[PDB]
């Protein structure tokens, strides 16, 4: 329990990019949350919305 | 059919050709929501309801 001052570092670096890589799960009010999808159902014209 | 009692057909195991009814003339409205008609030919559905 002596090296918490230097555990926490890396834990909040690690905490950090964790929740930065759950970012791509979400719609953001998009149809889906994947981005070939939308290109592979969606016409060219409407899919930039 | 009547409106109240509107039928519903299940659609599985198929080769579908939507080509055919796009293509046709006789239908005065075609729109589709959340799917680009002229893809329609790529995608793959598990169950189709009619």
């Amino acid at each position: 329990s002596a090296l918490g001052k230097l555990q926490d570092v890396v834990n909040q670096n690690a905490q950090a990019l964790n929740t930065l890589v759950k970012q791509l799960s979400s719609n953001f009010g998009a149809i889906s949350s994947v981005l070939n999808d939308i290109l592979s159902r969606l016409d060219p014209p409407e899919a930039e919305v | 059919a009547s409106v109240y009692a509107w039928n519903r057909k299940r659609i599985s195991n198929c080769v579908a050709d939507y080509s055919v009814l796009y293509n046709s003339a006789s239908f005065s409205t075609f729109k589709c929501y959340g799917v680009s008609p002229t893809k329609l030919n790529d995608l793959c559905f598990t169950n189709v309801y009619a």
